[PDB]
Formats: C-alpha cells, sequence, structure tokens
C-alpha cells in the first residue's frame, strides 16, 4: 501496494 | 564502515523535504530519532514514485527501510515486511466546493479522478472498479498528493483519494477542497523493510516505535506537523492601523536604531516584524521560531540573540539576518528587486530561491526580476517541476504570499510616515 502519508 | 541507516522516503510535505533550516518532515524526524537510538548516521534517499520506492526497497542492496507514510498490505506476502503502526489514518474521497458532494462510492462514476500511480488508493479504486465496471480513474508518477489537492482546488480534476492525514496538513492551503466521505476503515501507517531472514533490524524498529509511542514522541510529532500554520494571512488595513497605534509605538525606536545601524529602511524591517509576529514579542510556533521576528534558536544564536523574547534583541537579530541575506544575493540582482528576493529567501531559504532562479532562466525569463522568479516559486510545490530541481519540494506559493504581504505593510508604513 500500500501507500500519502507522513 | 557502515554505521549509516539508509532510509528511502518520498519528497513531500508530510514525509521529508527541505526548508530554510535544512531537512525536516514527520518521517524524517522520526527516522533520525531512530538513527540516533541505533548510534548510526541517517542517510535519506528519495524515490521517484511509489513503484520505484518499492523497487528500491526489495532489490539487494538496497535501503534498510522505507519511511513514507505507507499502509501495510497482505501479511502474508513476506516479500515486504511492515512495522508496528505509528499514525492512524483514514482514506477520504476529496471533492471541490461548488461542485456536487458525492455521497456513495458509486457516485464516483463519470468524474475525473487522479491518484498516485502504485498507491494503496489506486488499489482501492481498482477493487471498486469491479463492483462498478464503468468506474474510470487516472494514475500518474509525476504527481504527489500535494499535487492532487492542488488539482482539485483549481478544478483540473474532480475527485481524488488520499489518506485523512494528508488533508490535516494541506487542507489549509486549499480553501476549495472538501471531504466527501471516509472510504475504508481507519488503518495505521507503518514503515516497510525488505523480507527477510534476519529480524534484527525489524525487531529494533518496532522496539523504537513501541517506546516512542509511550514517550509521547508520536503525539508530539503528530502535533508539530499536523498542526496547520506557516505564513500568516494579510490582516487588512483595519487591523493593521489599530496595531500602528497600539503596538508599533513600543518598537518603532528599536526598528529605527537597527535601520540606522545597518543602513536600510526601518519600515521594511517593521513590515517583516509585522508579517512575522504581528509585533508581538512573545509569539511562538511549535515549528521552533520565537520572538517578534520569529527566529529559530540556531539563527538567534548566530545573530547575537541571547534572549529571543527581548524585542530589541529580536529586532536587531532578524534585521541583521535579513540584510545579510540580501548582501549574499548574486550581484546580478539589483534594487528594488534585490529586497524582494531577500524577503523570499528570509522565508523559503536561499537554496530553494536559487532553484526558482534557475527554473526561471531555463524558462526563458529573467532570474534577476522578482516578477519572473515569483511566477516560478509556486511550481516548487508541483512534483513534475520540483523533481527536476536540486532541493525538491517547497511550498513556494506561501513564500509569494509572504513577500507580497510584507510589501503591502511596507507600503502602508511608507505612506503613513513620509511627511
Ligand atoms: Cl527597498
Amino acid at each position: 501496494x500500500a501507500x500519502k502519508x507522513x | 564502515k557502515e554505521g549509516v541507516l539508509r532510509v528511502i522516503t518520498r519528497n513531500s510535505p508530510a514525509t521529508y523535504f527541505q526548508d530554510r533550516n535544512g531537512e525536516t518532515g514527520f518521517e524524517y524526524e522520526l527516522a533520525k530519532r531512530f538513527a540516533e537510538r541505533l548510534g548510526v548516521e541517517l542517510k535519506i534517499e528519495t524515490a521517484d514514485n511509489l513503484d520505484d520506492l518499492y523497487a528500491q526497497l526489495s532489490r539487494e542492496g538496497g535501503p534498510a527501510l522505507a519511511a513514507a507514510g505507507l499502509t501495510p498490505g497482505r501479511e502474508d506476502d513476506a516479500s515486504v515486511r511492515y512495522s508496528h503502526t505509528y499514525l492512524d489514518v483514514t482514506p477520504q474521497i476529496i471533492y471541490r466546493n461548488g461542485q456536487q458532494r458525492p455521497t456513495r462510492p458509486e457516485d464516483l462514476v463519470g468524474k475525473r479522478i487522479m491518484v498516485l500511480k502504485g498507491s494503496s488508493h489506486a488499489e482501492q479504486l481498482a477493487e471498486l472498479k469491479k463492483q462498478y465496471p464503468e468506474l474510470k480513474y487516472e494514475e500518474s508518477d509525476a504527481v504527489e498528493v500535494v499535487d492532487l489537492l492542488r488539482m482539485v482546488d483549481v478544478g483540473d480534476i474532480d475527485l481524488t483519494l488520499v489518506d485523512s492525514n494528508e488533508l490535516a496538513m494541506n487542507q489549509v492551503y486549499f480553501p476549495n477542497v472538501r471531504v466527501a466521505f471516509d472510504f475504508g476503515e481507519a488503518r495505521g501507517l507503518a514503515w516497510a523493510l525488505p523480507g527477510g531472514d534476519d529480524d534484527s533490524l525489524m525487531n529494533e524498529v518496532n522496539a523504537f516505535l513501541d517506546q516512542a509511542k509511550k514517550e509521547g514522541l508520536l503525539q508530539r510529532l503528530k502535533d508539530r506537523y499536523y498542526g496547520h500554520v506557516d505564513v500568516l494571512g494579510y490582516v487588512g488595513a483595519y487591523t493593521f492601523t489599530q496595531h500602528l497605534q497600539q503596538r508599533l509605538p513600543r518598537y518603532e525606536s528599536h526598528f529605527k536604531q537597527s535601520g540606522k545601524q545597518k543602513d536600510t529602511d526601518w519600515r521594511l524591517l517593521a513590515a517583516i516584524g509585522y508579517q512575522e509576529s504581528l509585533w508581538q514579542p512573545g509569539a511562538t510556533s511549535k515549528t521552533g521560531v520565537r520572538g517578534l521576528m520569529m527566529l529559530t534558536n540556531r539563527t538567534a544564536q548566530a545573530m547575537g540573540v541571547s534572549n529571543r523574547l527581548d524585542p530589541k534583541q529580536s529586532i536587531q537579530g532578524g534585521s541583521k539576518y535579513f540584510v545579510q541575506i540580501r548582501s549574499e544575493l548574486p550581484e546580478s540582482i539589483k534594487e528594488p528587486d534585490r529586497s524582494w528576493f531577500a524577503l523570499a529567501a528570509y522565508n523559503i531559504g536561499g537554496a530553494h530561491l536559487e532553484d526558482a532562479r534557475k527554473m526561471a532562466e531555463k524558462e526563458g525569463l529573467n532570474p534577476n526580476k522578482w516578477l519572473d522568479v515569483k511566477k516560478m516559486l509556486p511550481r516548487l510545490a508541483q512534483k513534475q517541476w520540483y523533481a527536476k530541481t536540486r532541493y525538491g519540494y517547497a511550498r513556494g506559493g506561501e513564500t509569494v504570499h509572504f513577500v507580497q504581504n510584507v510589501r503591502r505593510y511596507y507600503d502602508i508604513l511608507t505612506w503613513v510616515t513620509q511627511s
């Protein structure tokens, strides 16, 4: 997969 | 000798990027705290797209781990391992205020949708497209999330699908964006390591994230970045003139003396101070700036500032910083453009600002004209453009706002003085 995000 | 932790991530406002003070970002800081734990030096590597990020992560050899706000996937497939989770998010469909709020996933059909190529969200739509065969969506490598949000806000696409957190950080810069609905359950984000016969690295990663969750280190991080802020909005002449009367009188003489001392217009200094703190000597950000001229502890130190809260010290310190920034600009840049450039660097950092000058040159514009470079500055927030630059992403549109804001305050102060 998966990965928007930090 | 090793002693270096190679961490692959995205160059993006949420994961990792360069600001006026050097590297920063939720992902970056969290990964450096980890590197510090292990007693090794951190080496950040950025990936072109997510497909490349994963390609990089699993080929020997080959980064130690990926910190990129990734979602776990299948577990099962030990080919990529994931950590304990550090941040809880929710994917949300994003539409544009003005156009009609889609309510049911099915509403997505016949709208222009764009997501990151190779993403969890592209996969959510891929699944969905089986339930609704005539669902159509686009996916690109030349686009980060901050791009998607930009595109929806300006109207170049109709919908997108992003993690809830990416909104919590960018929404404020996109006044037109709206959450339509949550699309998925809450899930945790996690770091990815390669599989996998040695569980040494992973055991230590998870040891870190566990304790870091009880130290409160994750919540601190969560607050320091997913607490919207940045460049203050222009207050209007009503508020401004009220502060001419109520606040300026306490600081006008500090501004004047610094001007004298450094041979520059003291009202430009005051404009900077206003756009920075609204002339409040006790102002702070959790971003690490403090004082009337909102200085970092490191920059304060370097300008002779033993107390960021002393307005006189802050005003000298920041004025000194601004004028030195302006002396260091390429001789090519003449006044008055020189000062506008100096305000831009004051905010965005010289390095990015030089990025924009080069981008301007290549574009056939004049790198010594503030009017030209200021058109390039906003592109630093577009993957297609910033990826072709040395320092990458930067929320350059806010730097434009910064400069133009200081300049308005500067004009009003010039008008109100000037007998
Ligand atoms: Cl000037």
